[PDB]
């Protein structure tokens, strides 16, 4: 008889042993340190190797299973899940030194060891790394970190990781795969499919379009933040001068919010606060909660289980019994969904409910699916569904369906604090790194021509497109490819690409059906119960239907488009006009980064 | 409530493994080995022939799907025999005169 029956009735089986397994290895993800560990970690830690194991079993046999002809990809997306190749095509001596590269930073680059003159400032994130910049401004760390940081990082990272970029992707060529970067793209890039014959052909030309009308106005941008900055320092942060990436906030300087402290235009104003009820009323996270879910469900999301109801808290205990702030999806299953978080009282945390508690209803909301096909149309649909209504958190307009203050108090219109600029400073700050950060990762793995020009060609575009020049010019010795978070550990970079726009494509959708055009910023996401007869169809399709198809109910469209973003800072930048005549748009170019 | 705990109650029997679907009134207990193949495995346990029973494993903590549920099916016939298995109970007081 022919496999193909065979292939199917296994996946009968298939998908009653993978969840047996799947609910040991998110069995917990904070029962590690809280109390006195008689055995914490190593619990799941041997359950994910026996998931593993049992997988290799799973995923050998399946492979003498008919891969191909197999003309439609309604089951097959099931299918090629489970019979990928994976890491099995390594022999045992090939295998061996590739776990040797991974702990090399493990220890070294994790913790900041670096030694210090009297200890006046280490380079490590003890004691308060992030925090001693928002209150200390000292200015031996804005010159001697960017040495010493990486120093003791580049020293061994630099060769060892040569190994995995040229000799592991020998088997890529086999499979006509460019680098990892294709393999990361495998869901993405679908061939030899009747009607989805889908690759990512866009991304010849995605990278210079987007970012075409994006520099005209962010050269804007920066001249309104830079000029608020000439009051803290003068003799560094200088018109001429330019800020090193380690000078933004972080050693490495991505996220920008941390610069809206020192541009604060009006001190003297009067501020009124989002709850304002500081006072004996005592609000309660859990109570708003309760209340924010109405709006959650307006747009048809799934109700979260009542496993977050039976075991949550409001007040920290004080003792052994805590909740590590750890933001993870409980992809549990078996019908069991508990959500369980730092609902401390703060306020920061309680904007990002929507990404903490609301983003998790997506996770049943294609339940009916397998476990293997319990998931989004990809990557960023998964991630940018939560990301829709976190930014309208902070609004006056959402308090109004609170009813906890006055529902008749007025709206002000002096949004003119940079506290909006704020948003956009994440947003679009990190905007050019993930330009161009993925761009060095696509040939560089493929390993074409030598690594002579590695490090300068590394360090040519980056001093004039976001205007950061490096005090001190990096070597072999410095590993600043190598230096990051993620290309160290080998984390996928390609999903900052779809899953920054879909946010937008997602929300501007939101606000399109809200009768709401022009303020992006200021959707009017409250009492939207005229959202929720559409949208329910879309999370049912999950991974059964491809995106291209999804996307239609929103947009209409079938690539990437820049649309929403131009409309958000419109409002923003007839004030931000009238501030910026004096200073010069952009900054110098290929200017000495000594002065 | 009374039929969950920790690790899963595997107590209770079923297959979703067989050869033939059942009947109207119809018990089956003899199982046999899934061999779904055209390959016989001579009754062992691997390729073209999977294992035929199964058993949920009902830990409290399951959804109301996975929550195990039990159920009464009350069967009804007149085959035209005499036989009664019912009986009234109304009965007012009596009175006289
Ligand atoms: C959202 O819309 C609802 C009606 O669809 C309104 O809220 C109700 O307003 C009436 C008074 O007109 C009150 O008696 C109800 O108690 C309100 N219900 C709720 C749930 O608030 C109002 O237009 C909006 N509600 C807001 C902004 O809270
Ligand atoms: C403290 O108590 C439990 C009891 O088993 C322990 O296993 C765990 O580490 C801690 N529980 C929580 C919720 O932190
Ligand atoms: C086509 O779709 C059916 C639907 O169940 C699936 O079983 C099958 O594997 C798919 N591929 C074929 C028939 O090649
Ligand atoms: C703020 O100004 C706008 C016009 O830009 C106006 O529509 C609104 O009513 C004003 N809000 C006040 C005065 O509270």
């Amino acid at each position: 008889s022919t496999t193909e029956e065979q292939a199917k009735t296994f996946l009968e089986k298939f998908n009653h042993e993978a969840e047996d397994l799947s609910y040991q290895s998110s069995l917990a993800s904070w029962n590690y340190n809280t109390n006195i560990t008689d055995e914490n970690v190593q619990k799941m830690n041997e359950a994910r190797a026996k998931w593993s194991a049992f997988y290799e079993e799973q995923s050998r046999m399946a492979k003498t299973y008919s891969l191909e002809e197999i003309q439609n990809l309604t089951l097959k997306r099931q299918l090629k899940a489970l019979q990928q190749s994976g890491t099995s095509v390594l022999s045992a001596e090939k295998s061996k030194r590739l776990n040797t590269i991974l702990n090399t930073m493990s220890t070294i680059y994790s913790t900041g060891k670096v030694l210090d003159p009297n200890t006046q400032e280490c380079l490590a994130l003890e004691p308060g790394l992030d925090d001693i910049m928002e209150n200390s401004r000292d200015y031996n760390r804005r010159l001697w970190a960017w040495e010493g940081w990486r120093a003791e990082v580049g020293k061994q990272l630099r060769p060892l990781y040569e190994e995995y970029v040229v000799l592991e992707n020998e088997m890529a060529r086999a499979n006509n795969y460019e680098d990892y970067g294709d393999y990361w793209r495998g869901d993405y890039e679908v061939t030899e499919a009747g009607d989805y014959d889908y690759s990512r052909d866009q991304l010849m030309k995605d990278v210079e379009n987007t970012f075409a009308e994006i520099k005209p106005l962010y050269e804007q941008l920066h001249a309104y933040v830079r000029a608020k900055l000439m009051d803290t320092y003068p003799s560094y942060i200088s018109p001429t001068g330019c800020l090193p990436a380690h000078l933004l906030g972080d050693m490495w300087g991505r996220f920008w919010t941390n610069l809206y402290s020192l541009t604060v235009p009006f001190k003297h104003k009067p501020s009124i606060d989002v709850t304002e009820k500081m006072k004996n009323q005592s609000w309660d996270a859990e109570r708003i909660f309760k209340e924010a879910e109405k709006f959650f469900v307006s747009i048809s999301l799934p109700h979260m289980t009542q496993g977050f109801w039976d075991n949550s808290m409001l007040t920290e205990p004080g003792d052994g019994r805590k909740v590590v702030c750890h933001p993870t999806a409980w992809d549990l299953g078996k019908g069991d969904f508990r959500i369980k978080m730092c609902t401390k009282v703060t306020m920061d945390d309680f904007l990002t409910a929507h990404h903490e508690m609301g983003h998790i209803q997506y996770d049943m909301a294609y339940a009916a699916q397998p476990y293997l096909l319990r998931d989004g149309a990809n990557e960023g649909f998964h991630e940018a569904v939560g990301e829709i209504m976190s930014l309208s958190a902070a609004t006056p307009h959402y308090l109004k369906a609170l009813g906890l203050l006055e529902p008749d108090f007025y709206e002000d219109n002096e949004t003119e604090i940079n506290f909006l600029l704020k948003q956009a400073l994440t947003i679009v700050g990190t905007l050019p790194f993930t330009y161009m950060l993925e761009k060095w990762r696509w040939m560089v793995f493929k390993g074409e021509i030598p690594k002579e020009q590695w490090m300068e060609k590394w360090w040519e575009m980056k001093r004039e497109i976001v205007g950061v020049v490096e005090p001190l010019p990096h070597d072999e010795t410095y590993c600043d490819p190598a230096c990051l978070f993620h290309v160290a550990e080998d984390y996928s970079f390609i999903r900052y690409y779809t899953r920054t726009i879909y946010q937008f494509q997602f929300h501007e959708a939101l606000c399109k059906t809200a009768n709401h055009e022009g303020a992006l910023f200021k959707c009017d996401i409250s009492n939207s119960t005229e959202a929720g007869q559409r949208l329910l169809q879309m999370l049912s399709l999950g991974k059964s239907e491809p995106w291209t198809l999804a996307l239609e109910s929103i947009v209409g469209i079938k690539t990437m488009d820049v649309k929403p973003l131009l409309n958000y800072f419109e409002p923003l930048f007839t004030w931000l006009k009238e501030q910026n005549r004096n200073s010069f748009v952009g900054w110098s170019t290929e200017w000495t980064p000594y002065s | 409530n009374l039929d969950s705990k920790v690790g899963g109650n595997y107590n209770y029997l079923y297959r979703l493994f067989r050869k033939s679907n059942l009947k109207p009134f119809e018990r089956d207990i003899s199982t046999e080995i899934y061999q779904a193949g055209s390959t016989p495995c001579n009754g062992v346990e691997g390729f073209n022939c999977y294992f035929p029973l199964q058993s949920y494993g009902f830990q409290p903590t399951n959804g109301v799907g996975y929550q195990p549920y039990r159920v009464v099916v009350l069967s009804f016939e007149l085959l035209h025999a005499p036989a009664t298995v019912c009986g009234p109970k109304k009965s007012t007081n009596l009175v006289k005169n």
